[PDB]
RNA sequence: AAUUUAAUUUCAAUAAAGCAAUCCCCUGAAAUUGUUUUCACUUUCUCCCCGCACUAAUGUGGGGAAAACUGGCUUUAUUUCU
RNA sequence: CAUUUUUGGUAAGCAGAACUGGCGAUGAGGGAUGCUCCUAACGCUUGGAUAAGGUGCCUAAAUAUUCGCUCAUGAGAUCCCAUAAAAGGUGUUGGUUCAUAUGAACUAGCCCUGAAAAUGGAUGGCGCUAAAGCGGAUUACCGAUACCAAGCCAUAAAAAGAA
RNA sequence: AGCCAGAAACCAUGCUGAUUAAACAAUACUAUCUUUUUUGUUUGCUAAUGUAAAAGAGAAAUUAUAUAUGUACCGGUACAUAAAUAAUCCUAUCACCUUUUUCGUGAGCUGAGCUGUGAGCUAGGCAAUAGUUCUUUAACAACAAAAAAGAGCACAAACUGUAG
């Protein structure tokens, strides 16, 4: 989606220059796509005892989730 | 693959890469269900497809067509007979393959209830450009008086109908369970739940 | 071949139009007139506020160019159908035998009778939403009116084949109803 | 090369093969279509071949060579004993055909009707219906409604009354006749009313119908090409017979081409 | 629950065919994630197994094994050629193998 | 670097002249650049058109230089004006066409691209008579006149196509062909 | 996955300076055998005038300016910011 | 029998020559199939990497990349090889000469017409049109008993030998 | 590009066959037998074994593709929301017994109380173990024994001759 306005003629400085001003990146970041990429990104990454840890948090999660499923009725 | 029943929906598939994919898959081992198999799409045009279909019912026997060729109507059997042309089906492993692929036209509701696939590159949209003419192999088999076309049209619009209401109520399901689990998200201790939002909670 | 291909369509003040996804509508004075156009893949945009229509095609070759000249006169028809009905004006010629045009069903079929003194009758019903009235001004002269050109007009050449002679000369027999005077309401 | 002198083809390629009919019963290959704005009705009977006679009838035809004078005709007459209905047929339309979804039996049925079962009526203990013999009135309402529902043909389970005639046979000839007409549940209305009553021709048909007439014909075995086919008679001079067979034909297909006249089956055929 | 499997999937493909030629001595592997030569690559020296079901008690049992090792690819979508210590019947092709961690 | 677009025709500017005798005691030298896919292919087409214009042969001459020619500003687009001889099926032509490109190498690697394909033409059937850049005001083409317009910013429009890993032989739903 | 010292008209930034404006690294168009000389060519999300929304467009068709941000050259240092 | 030169004969998978290479006397891989075309000549085995040739499926490898051109109401698709021409075309695509972005004239690319036969019927079949078509290019992958290394067998030659 | 009418041609309809579909549906009656649980299936026979594919065999919008889906108005209008689509979501893995508090659902008694089952919280100290890998027997289906519980046809023979 995003674009930056320059002049036809710019080289690397000035790209540089300006892609540090625009900070589009950041905004890249914040769109759905890019916070897609970055989710999977970490969880690609993820360590043996951050995969764990990813199961008993949702494991900790169900439970309670449960609880408030019987909560609710 | 590795499950035990691939369900196909068949519609908007281009002929040809649709039976051969489907074979590939036979051949390395699969039970297919190909449906909704009325909505595949041949690229030829209509009088250019009838024109085909011409001769392929000229072709036949003079001797006793006892011994002729089967001339099936059926746009499933016309994806299956392709199919078979795409398979050594003179041979047992050819044959074991055969008897592995399902064909169905419309959607069956048994195997509505089970999840459907697509093909992703044998689309129309996919490999043909927009401004060349094309033409719908049901359209093509009512054409070539196949004309059990009614019955499917007024079941698939009851069963679409029906899943509407089936999409709705799995929307109303999932919004309550996003809802619970926002909700009880708070109620995780600190750390766990600042991993579980980290890798994408 | 080119990257860009435009035109820009000037609409009548009345227009009540609905062309959303190329399913082009217009409404107006005499009927709501839908024609498809998703066959043709091109960018019209519709403008309400300072009105007219802006059509864009995207890497156009000249068969782009035909459907963009071909589309904003189609769709010009339209307009002009639905502020004022397209009238086709047919007149009647024998050199012999009274042609008898008898309209019936509420100016939906006219019945024709004595073609080369045939003694026979041949109805010919409309397409839907074209009227046939006959002239009172002029004995020989029949109405055939509607929002599409398209369908009047294949209207009037149901009416010109349905009488046409199978094998008596073409130079020598002139008889039959023919279109002359295309007009609107 | 091509025959010096042309002459059509002896006998129809259509009605191959020429062979045994696997049931005495007509069987009806196609019912009457969809009229909607007519009340339901019955489409059809059975009734047995008595004889002919000769008619002398008076002839309106205008123009003919005959016109206002009478005319002496042949005409055939067939006793018509009454139907008897027994059940109900529900149908539903599939891309595989029509299909049978239930069938709703009357509340009791004919001994004739039980004879056409059993092969040995004589030597067995008749136990045929009696489970069947009833059910709740509930159930048999639950099945017209579910057959109203989603059927869309309705036949009704018809039966013939031989007990009524001089022949020799005493089972029943059991028969299904599709119901033509209005809605599925003014049809469904009208076979129930009509159910265990007796139907005769003139309730079913009008004199100066025009009807289609489906049976077997009369036998005859294995016959000769000359009988089934009718080719011209061999020469006087021949090393082998005379009703003996023509050539078969061509080198090319090294087999025989079907379309041969060839000896078999004469009559027993089932035809319209 | 109960089980752990602790192996890969596959799918025992023919033999290393070539178009109306045969060679036994190499078979083709599918492993279930890989679609490239570069992906497979990964899995290259991996020890695999294949177990199968038998009619009558052999060593008081009905589950059998042959063993092989994976060694090079056998085109760009992954497809994989294994040797095997003895060649796995022509019955077996389509059926499932167990592709270990080791070494 | 790239083999995934690349194209490995190249430029050569090759000299030669022939060897001194007692009828040719001051040889005359000849240079010309010459645009191949490798140095044999360059010397013999140099040698092919030695042959052609001069008495010179192989064995009459003797090479002085032969290198491959640099580009001097690759990342700027420029204007190529390229005159032809090739041969059709029924006949010899001439003919001068415009290309936009990066560098007069990419510009004869689509030249034999264009003759191919719209004319059947094989590459030894053709033959380069100048290669050179002009001002974008003397281009004749209507394709290169769109491209040096002051705004330029066309909708994409194309398939996607990703690459073997993702290139998944089923999926669970239709793709999206905007891409938005 | 790399790597060594060469070779071959190969850069790009870094931040301080300068230099010229249809001008320049360039690239055009012109007056046996060498020269060499002429004027043609950049940007703009800057400003103005006419057409005032006239456009494919978060603008625009035509006509003019402005600058040197952009690019280009000369420097002075700097290279794991790049 | 084949290429090339070639004589007779309307021509001929016809008759007759020349040079060379094949087959005969020869497996093997490709040419969809095929004594002869192409690749290539062979003990038994293991492994490699390639050739001719391929890589939509049958059928092993790419629904690869990359630029053109191409829609056909009987398209087209690997030498031999199983038809095809003179001649047309306001179908489309490039060129080139003229005139005043339009009007002419030519030109060759594709496509169309020219273009009819005998069982049912043959791009090998299914199919293919954002090609799996035609013309290129870019790689990777697959691909032989040919090629390299290794073992074993026999044959040939050579070493060397009468605690 | 988009269309229309239009032939003894074409495809259905019609009609004939359909052990051409190694095809099938509905109905009727019947064969100590069916159903649930346990143990077994290392004189021609008389206990009895077979699977081409268990390994989380997990996943049901939809017309689409030069834009979709809801919601609000009257098949059209307006307003939201998707657009790496399985690059996602679901989902396993807190053995035990024993102390404590809550919620779902089934069963027995005369709505409710209790028990069972499923899910959690709270507290404790309690298990595993074969000397290094060569299947991790973990899946489906069938059968034999043992208990417990459930409910007559056809052919022939004579007769026929619409048949041969």
């Amino acid at each position: 989606k995003e674009r930056i306005k320059i002049n036809k003629n710019c080289k690397s400085g000035f790209l540089r220059k300006t892609v540090n001003s625009t900070k589009v990146l950041e905004e890249f970041n914040n769109s759905k796509l890019g916070k897609k990429m970055i989710i999977k990104k970490k969880r690609d990454e993820a360590t043996d005892f951050e995969r764990f840890q990813v199961y008993f948090a949702k494991r900790e999660l169900k439970k309670k989730m449960t609880t408030i499923k019987n909560k609710k009725n | 693959m590795y499950k035990k029943e691939y369900v196909i929906d068949c519609k908007g598939h281009l002929l040809g890469r649709l039976a051969s994919l489907i074979a590939k898959e036979l051949l390395n081992g699969q039970r297919i269900v190909a449906v909704r198999c009325e909505d595949i799409n041949i690229s030829g045009s209509l009088y250019r497809n009838k024109l085909k279909y011409q001769e392929f019912l000229r072709l036949r026997t003079n001797t006793n067509p006892k011994k002729g060729p089967l001339h099936l109507r059926e746009p499933s059997k016309i994806l299956w007979r392709c199919v078979r042309g795409m398979l050594p089906h003179k041979t047992y492993k050819g044959q074991l393959a055969l008897k592995k692929l399902k064909v169905c036209v419309g959607m069956p509701a048994p195997y509505d209830k089970k999840k459907k696939y697509v093909l992703p590159s044998a689309l129309r949209a996919f490999r043909l450009k927009k401004h060349r003419r094309y033409c719908r192999l049901g359209t093509l088999s009512s054409r070539v008086g196949w004309n059990y076309d009614t019955l499917v049209k007024k079941n698939e619009v009851l069963r679409k109908q029906v899943s509407k209401a089936y999409y709705k109520k799995k929307v109303n399901n999932l919004n309550e369970k996003k809802e619970i689990k926002t909700e009880a998200l708070n109620l995780i201790n600190p750390e766990q739940r600042q991993v579980l939002e980290n890798f994408g909670y | 071949k080119t990257i860009v291909s435009t035109q820009k369509v000037l609409i009548p003040e009345g227009v009540k139009v609905a062309i959303n996804a190329r399913k082009v509508t217009v409404s107006g004075k005499y009927g709501t007139l839908r024609r498809s156009f998703r066959h043709l893949p091109i960018d019209i945009r519709l403008n309400k506020l300072k009105k007219y229509i802006k059509v864009v095609m995207w890497f156009g070759v000249p068969d782009s160019l035909a459907c963009i000249r071909t589309v904003c006169t189609h769709l010009k028809n339209m307009f002009t159908g639905v502020t004022k009905k397209f009238l086709y004006k047919m007149r009647l010629v024998h050199a012999h035998f009274p042609i008898n045009s008898n309209i019936v069903d509420n100016n939906t079929r006219i019945e024709i009778r004595n073609y080369l003194g045939e003694k026979s009758v041949r109805f010919v019903k409309a397409l839907p939403g074209v009227v046939i009235e006959k002239s009172p001004n002029v004995k020989d002269e029949i109405y055939v009116s509607g929002a599409d050109i398209e369908n009047v007009s294949l209207t009037a050449a149901l009416i010109h084949q349905s009488v046409l002679c199978r094998n008596k000369d073409i130079r020598k027999f002139l008889d039959g109803i023919y279109v002359s005077e295309v007009t609107t309401v | 090369s091509h025959r010096k002198f042309e002459r059509p083809r002896h006998g129809s390629l259509g009605f191959l093969p020429r062979k045994r009919c696997k049931r005495l019963r007509g069987k009806i290959r196609s019912f009457p279509k969809d009229d909607k704005e007519k009340p339901p009705h019955f489409t059809a009977f059975m009734g047995y071949k008595a004889g002919m006679t000769h008619i002398v009838r008076e002839v309106d035809k205008p123009g003919s060579k005959l016109h206002k004078k009478e005319i002496v005709e042949a005409c055939t007459i067939i006793e018509c004993a009454p139907m008897v209905v027994v059940g109900i047929v529900g149908y539903r339309e599939t891309p595989k055909g029509l299909r049978i979804l239930s069938t709703v039996w009357a509340n009791h049925v004919s001994d004739e009707f039980r004879r056409r079962y059993y092969k040995n009526w004589y030597k067995s203990e008749k136990k045929a219906f009696t489970k069947s013999l009833n059910v709740p009135e509930a159930t048999k309402n639950c099945l017209l409604k579910r057959i109203e529902k989603y059927c869309t043909v309705l036949r009704a389970i018809c039966h013939t009354q031989p007990s009524k005639t001089p022949l020799r046979m005493k089972k029943a000839h059991i028969m299904e006749v599709q119901i033509n007409g209005g809605s599925m549940k003014e049809k469904l209305e009208f076979v129930k009313e009509m159910l265990e009553k007796n139907l005769p021709v003139s309730t079913v048909f009008n004199p100066n119908e025009m009807i289609d007439v489906i049976s077997v014909t009369k036998g005859h075995g294995t016959k000769g090409v000359v009988s089934r086919y009718g080719v011209k008679r061999l020469p006087r001079k021949t090393h082998r017979g005379l009703r003996k067979v023509a050539c078969i034909g061509a080198w090319h297909p090294a087999r025989v081409q079907f379309q041969i006249p060839r000896h078999g089956q004469k009559g027993y055929f089932h035809r319209t | 629950l109960q089980a752990v499997r602790l192996y890969e999937k596959g799918v025992i493909l023919g033999y290393k065919r070539s178009q109306r030629n045969q060679d036994p001595n190499f078979t083709l592997i599918s492993i279930k994630n890989v679609n490239t030569k570069k992906h497979a690559q990964f899995y290259v020296g991996k020890r695999v197994a294949y177990v199968y079901r038998t009619t009558k008690h052999h060593d008081g049992v009905k589950i059998k094994c042959i063993w092989g090792k994976v060694c090079r690819t056998h085109g760009n979508s992954g497809v994989i050629r294994a040797k095997f210590k003895t060649h796995i019947p022509p019955k077996a092709f389509g059926d499932r193998v167990r592709i270990l961690m080791y070494p | 670097i790239d083999n995934s677009l690349n194209t490995n025709i190249h430029q050569y500017h090759i000299v030669g002249r022939a060897i001194p005798t007692a009828k040719d005691k001051n040889p005359n030298v000849y240079r010309m650049c010459i645009f191949a896919k490798n140095d044999t292919n360059a010397k013999s087409r140099f040698w092919y058109f030695m042959k052609k214009i001069n008495k010179l042969k192989k064995s009459n001459g003797e090479l002085l230089a032969c290198e491959q020619i640099k580009e001097r500003f690759p990342l700027r687009v420029k204007n190529y004006g390229v005159l032809l001889r090739y041969d059709s099926r029924t006949g010899t032509h001439n003919m001068y066409k415009e290309f936009r490109d990066t560098t007069k190498e990419g510009a004869i690697a689509q030249l034999y691209s264009e003759m191919a394909g719209r004319h059947r033409a094989r590459a030894s059937s053709i033959n380069i008579i100048r290669i050179s850049e002009i001002s974008s005001s003397l281009v004749r083409r209507p394709h290169i006149k769109q491209l040096l317009k002051r705004r330029l910013r066309f909708p994409a429009l194309h398939l996607p196509t990703l690459q073997k890993e993702y290139r998944k032989k089923f999926a669970s739903k239709r793709p999206s062909t905007y891409r938005m």
